[PDB]
């Protein structure tokens, strides 16, 4: 065989076709037999299907590399939920093994982040900032802001972290330099001038983590925000161009955590107490512009911040209202609990900020010296302070997930009969909830949970799975009722869920008055039995509140509050894996790795050419 | 420029040098394009004078760790936890982000794995084995051995995973196929005249690990008890062809460290009942008897070679120890495993004594018990038995605890010292108040000069750090008898030249001296304590008194070593367990083990730990 012979052998052999190769290259490709007889080796390998050595050829061949930069290194380090142990031990051993030093050494990755981290970018703004320290470099600081430790004063037991808001931000901004100015090519603007007139809308979110196995309670805060929308009013005579608009903010591969603090969600006075450094912060942001070191130029920005990501019962405790079934329910219309039940549809949104604190001061001060059901009524009842500003709009999440357990119930409730028996008794209901899950499983295949999470919801939304519910139905009429209520449902439930109903389907929303009307009728008069003078939250916002906000504020579910919570479960992760351990820096370093996690820069590493 | 032009392109460019080499190769060469190609751009850059690319180019088919060996990628997965999830993720990682493929994708490497677990060699047994499937190819067995799930009778809910022990053996001994041949090229043996005399030592041991913790276990689920039974390729000689007793061909070098500990079987039940732990072993047990007599052919190195085996049965501790002897327990008249004596004729005498304990006679101590064929009364029957009362069933030669081997004799000597600051042989009977006074005032003696806490329980560490003849000599300060001072510090200097004659791994070679000075040695040891604290054991003398100056030379000689024996290895194993369970289970219990025992099986590999370099 050619394989086994000496070189003296293998040329004799080969001559002739060397030398036709010779004269072939020399006719065609002009001097170049070395590229020749590539090509002729890249093709024998392809025409027999072992693409992984003709793979290993180019990447012989001035191959890209032999080893990585450091960066998509940290991007794998913490992309994987490795240890830094587990790291240095798996570097050692691919080193041994054929190797010029592949990974970089751990050394290398804790001054490689230095420019990733917050704090490392100098910048400034017009106005001086007010009262925050025009101290920059700094990064991450101990959530307390100076609390006196003295004893016998209120106590100082909270353990929490985070950042500057303003170097978050400018971490973020300079972070996405590269799409920024990538879009503005793109756009085919001038790049030089109109560099002084950009507006990036930035939304923030807060909601908490239960019960957590402490290595001070077990339950503990985190508080996120995620870029928007970076556009564009330069030079003027127009009302903007969006720049980059983010594709997929509902996924936590977008949600930048900016504190944490291990407290409970209800102990108002710890709340406020740490959150009172960003609430400033975010204040003082929405009046000066940014000056910042971007596209080799110092370009300027303005803010605006838009309050979405929260449950109902944080929106209340955080607008001073009185969660969450009392009389007042609309976190946006003034109606009374029942009055919300003969009607449905028009209902003018009314709650705001400044007004709210207006109505707060009526009631402190009772200029009127109402009694006290009255100062709750002339005031619609505002009683506690608000302190945090809120954008007026509900979560897509848990719309769904309301609607997903009144129809778990209300299914619970037609198995049996309550037009026929109007008080039925608690045993019923266990047997009705049991025979529900019979069919459930029975057909389509599911099985019950305590709770119901976005899937489970998402699952219980078929039409085909009411049509297996229906069929225990004695009421044909009954049937047919909430089938065409389940249609209703189906098409007009894809109007928030959509990401862009102005680009996903308008048809629905143009639609969704009159689709909502029928609703409201058709549930009123089937099935007033149960919503007499009792109505549930969600369901109101969805039947009276969607579609003034759809109109206004461009796309609903696009500020998903879903990101933050869903992304929790990395909170959870990190906390396992790469603990410090000491809740003195147990979050310090989840954090960080958070972060870390969180930058596009090491997404886009990952990405890798698709 | 022809680098930069498209596949489809370039084929259409150079088909007429496609089909000229195809018929040169049709003519020459007998049609192979890949060959020709081959060795024709292998002359062309050597041409240029680029040896570095050529030499990459040539090794390539068939070498330079194509882009890494992938056996050795398998091992640095294991040998890191790393989970099948994160392994693709980072695969597609570094796939896309550097131009090359440096790890294998999973599916390949899994399949390139199935020649490493067991049930993948073939093999032989010559004669044929007694009562035991003529299969060879299975794998991961159920542990429950058929168990007739008829919910009248007793239950058959324990969930366990094992192997059938043979194949395990036949893996561990195809795997050390290697150094046996490397060894067998150091010695100069003949090959063609080595296939038969062989004689492998296998260690085992077994322990529980309690109430193991896992996550998102609110309720129980069993997930609290848990029994590894494991087994350690020991030692190969040879005894081909004359006298040539044994040469040993491969003794392993460090039996302690888990890294070389392979597992057998896992168990979700407790060491408590007797009932699952039979009910599980049995298998197991009949198979090691049934391997002791035929031999096993193996395909090994090309050689069908033939094996026989020699069985100890050590790494158990004190409590299993009696709990697969029959003896009862605990801490009763009879107290050693070995020297039969109960407590008061062990305080008479305290080194004559000769190991009579076997399991074939505690067998028959049993018959004798049971049957009682004198119709003694109860008590004189036990008498009579000596110890044993419950049928044995598991054979084991035990050996003393190379671990602790030292806390009752720290407990002693903190015993001594604190009854040394007192006149307990002037005062021959102190209540609770001296006794505390004395522990005190010895404590703070002991911090002051020495710099060491007092502690409520006595480890290693602190054992250590006690038995320095400095502590023994700043604590003299307190006792004023100055014959007594010099009694215990000769009492700590013997005993500190005797203590690393067992802790050590064999004096044989490395402290000989002690060794044979080491029967004299404790003997004068025996002599200075029931002289000078005959007082103290009169007829009350604590276990592991009895087991150090008892038998050490006769265990050495019918072995050759103490801490190559020990159960330690196991205690440090569990930590493994507990990993695995928490970054690799299937969330299945009836999925569970047979996961965790792949995982660990691979972690143990000597193939695997070998291409964990480290340089
Ligand atoms: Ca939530
Ligand atoms: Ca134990
Ligand atoms: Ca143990
Ligand atoms: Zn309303
Ligand atoms: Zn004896």
């Amino acid at each position: 065989h050619l394989l086994s012979l000496t070189r003296r052998a293998q040329k004799h052999r080969l001559r002739d076709l060397k030398n036709q190769v010779k004269t072939f290259a020399e006719k065609e490709e002009g001097g170049d037999v070395k590229s020749v007889c590539l090509t002729l080796f890249l093709l024998a390998l392809r025409a027999g299907n072992e693409h992984r050595q003709a793979d290993e050829l180019e990447a012989m061949m001035q191959g890209r590399g032999f080893g990585l930069h450091p960066a998509v290194c940290l991007a794998i380090r913490v992309n994987t939920f490795l240890s830094c142990s587990q790291y240095h031990k798996m570097y050692r051993t691919v080193k041994a093994t054929s190797g010029r030093q592949i990974f970089q050494p751990l050394h290398t990755l804790r001054n490689a982040e230095k420019e990733l981290l917050p704090g490392f970018h100098q910048f400034e703004w017009q106005p001086a900032l007010k009262n925050v320290s025009t101290s920059w470099d700094v990064g991450i600081i101990d959530g307390l802001s100076g609390w006196t430790v003295s004893v016998d004063d209120v106590p100082a037991d909270t353990i929490s972290r985070r950042f500057r808001y303003d170097v978050a931000l400018v971490s973020a901004l300079k972070d996405l330099e590269e799409d920024i100015m990538e879009g503005l090519r793109e756009r085919a603007l001038d790049d030089s001038m109109c560099t002084s007139g950009f507006t990036v809308v930035v939304k923030e979110s807060c909601d908490g983590m239960g019960d957590v196995s402490e290595k001070v309670p077990e339950k503990a805060v985190r508080f996120s925000f995620t870029i928007m929308s970076i556009s564009i009013r330069l030079e003027g005579e127009d009302d903007g161009i969006t720049i980059f608009q983010e594709q997929k903010p509902n996924s936590e591969l977008s949600c930048r955590p900016l504190c944490l603090m291990f407290v409970d969600e209800s102990d108002h006075e710890t709340l406020t107490a740490i959150l009172g450094p960003v609430v400033a912060e975010r204040k003082a942001m929405m009046e000066s512009r940014l000056i910042i070191s971007v596209g080799g130029l110092l370009r300027s920005f303005r803010f605006f911040f838009r309050g979405t990501g929260y449950d109902e019962k944080m929106v209340r405790e955080m607008e001073g209202l009185e969660a969450s079934g009392s009389t007042y329910i609309c976190t946006l219309c003034d109606s009374t609990r029942a009055e919300a039940s003969q009607n449905m549809v028009l209902h003018s949104i009314t709650r705001s900020h400044d007004e709210n604190l207006e109505r707060y001061e009526i009631w402190r001060k009772n200029p009127f010296s109402e009694s006290a059901d009255e100062l709750r009524d002339r005031v619609k009842g505002v009683s506690a302070k608000p302190f945090m500003e809120t954008q007026p709009t509900l979560d897509a999440l848990h719309c769904d997930i309301g609607n997903a357990t009144e129809f778990y119930k209300i299914f619970q409730d037609e198995i049996g009969e309550v037009y026929q028996k109007p008080n039925p008794s608690r045993e019923e209901r266990r047997r009705w909830r049991s025979t529900l899950d019979k069919q459930l499983r029975k057909k389509m295949k599911l099985k019950p949970v305590m709770r119901m999470n976005g899937n489970y919801a998402r699952r219980l939304m078929t039409r085909e799975a009411v049509e297996a519910v229906c069929e225990l139905v004695p009421s044909e009429e009954r049937r047919e009722a909430l089938l065409k209520l389940m249609d209703l449902y189906l098409q007009m439930k894809p109007v928030w869920r959509s990401t862009c109903p102005s680009r996903d389907c308008p048809d629905q929303l143009c639609q969704y008055s009159y689709n909502s009307q029928q609703f409201a009728d058709l549930l009123s008069s089937m099935f007033k039995y149960r919503y007499d003078g009792k109505i549930t939250n969600y369901l109101h916002k969805t039947l009276a509140h969607v579609p003034e906000i759809v109109e206004r504020d461009g796309s609903i579910g696009a500020w998903a509050s879903e990101g933050n919570e869903s992304g929790n479960k990395l909170f959870r992760r990190f906390r396992k894996m790469n603990a410090r351990q000491s809740k003195t820096f147990e979050l310090e370093d989840i954090l960080k790795h958070h972060w870390l996690y969180t930058s596009k820069y090491l997404q886009k590493f990952m990405e890798a050419h698709k | 420029h022809l680098l930069s032009l498209t596949r489809r392109a370039q084929k259409h460019r150079l088909r007429d040098l496609k089909n000229q080499v195809k018929t040169f190769a049709e003519k020459e060469e007998g049609g192979d394009v890949k060959s020709v190609c081959l060795t024709l751009f292998l002359l062309a850059l050597r041409a240029g004078n680029e040896h570095k690319q050529a030499d990459e180019l040539e090794a390539m088919m068939q070498g330079r760790g194509f882009g890494l060996h992938p056996a050795v990628c398998l091992a640095i997965r294991v040998n890191t936890f790393l989970s099948c999830s994160q392994y693709h993720k980072m695969y597609r990682t570094v796939k896309a982000t550097s131009g090359r493929q440096i790890f294998q994708p999973l599916h390949t490497l899994r399949n390139a794995e199935k020649e490493l677990l067991p049930g993948f060699h073939q093999f032989e047994w010559q004669p044929a084995l007694k009562n035991v499937s003529t299969s060879w190819d299975v794998g991961i067995i159920d542990g429950l051995s058929g168990w007739t799930v008829s919910v009248d009778d007793v239950p058959a809910d324990t969930i366990s995973r094992r192997f059938r022990y043979d194949v395990a053996l036949v893996s561990a001994l195809k795997d050390l196929e290697e150094d046996i041949m490397e060894g067998l090229r150091e010695r100069a043996l003949d090959d063609s005249m080595c296939t038969s005399g062989f004689t492998v030592v296998v260690k085992e041991s077994c322990d529980g690990m309690g109430d193991v913790s896992e996550k998102h276990g609110s309720g129980p689920a069993v997930p609290e008890k848990a029994v590894r039974f494991s087994f350690t390729i020991m030692s190969i000689s040879i005894r081909l062809e004359g006298e040539d007793d044994g040469i040993t061909i491969f003794q392993e070098q460090k039996p302690n460290s888990e890294l070389s500990c392979r597992p057998l079987c896992l168990m979700f039940v407790d060491e408590s009942d007797h009932e699952t732990l039979t009910a599980i072993l049995g298998p197991v047990v009949a198979e090691r008897k049934a391997m002791m007599e035929s031999r096993l052919i193996i395909s090994v190195g090309g050689l069908l070679r033939s094996f026989r085996f020699f069985f100890r049965g050590t790494g158990y501790d004190e409590k299993m120890v009696r709990e697969m002897e029959g003896l009862e327990a605990s801490g009763s008249t009879y107290i050693c495993t070995l020297c039969d004596s109960t407590r008061a004729e062990a305080s008479q005498n305290m080194v004559l004594h000769s190991i009579t304990r076997s399991h074939d006679e505690n067998l028959e101590r049993y018959e004798i018990w049971r049957k009682n064929p004198f119709s003694e009364s109860a008590d004189e029957l036990r008498d009579r038995v000596k110890g044993v009362s419950a049928k044995p069933f598991m054979e084991t030669q035990p050996t003393l605890d190379a671990l602790h081997c030292d806390i009752g004799n720290a407990t002693e000597f903190y015993k001594i010292f604190q009854d040394e600051i007192g006149e307990v042989y002037q005062k021959p009977n102190p209540s609770r108040e001296e006794r505390r006074r004395w522990r005190s005032t010895l404590d703070k003696q002991l911090r002051k000069k020495m710099k060491l806490k007092p502690v409520m329980r006595m480890n290693g560490n602190y054992a250590r750090r006690l038995m320095t003849r400095e502590a023994v000599e700043a604590v003299c300060e307190l006792v004023p008898s100055e014959e007594r001072r010099e009694a215990l510090l000769k009492l700590m200097d013997l005993y500190l030249q005797m203590k690393p004659v067992w802790r050590s791994t064999c004096p044989s070679r490395d402290c000989p001296d002690q060794l044979c000075q080491y029967s004299y040695n404790s003997q004068q040891f025996a002599d200075l304590l029931s002289s000078m604290f005959k007082y103290r054991y009169d007829g009350k003398i604590t276990n592991y008194l009895h087991k150090t100056l008892a038998h050490v030379p006769e265990i050495v000689e019918r072995d050759g070593s103490i801490g190559a024996w020990a159960s330690e290895g196991n205690e440090s194993g569990n930590k493994l367990f507990r990993r695995f369970r928490k970054m690799n289970a299937r969330q299945s219990k009836t999925f569970e083990l047979e996961d965790i025992l792949k995982h660990h099986w691979l972690y143990t590999s000597k193939y695997l730990q070998k291409f964990m370099e480290a340089h």
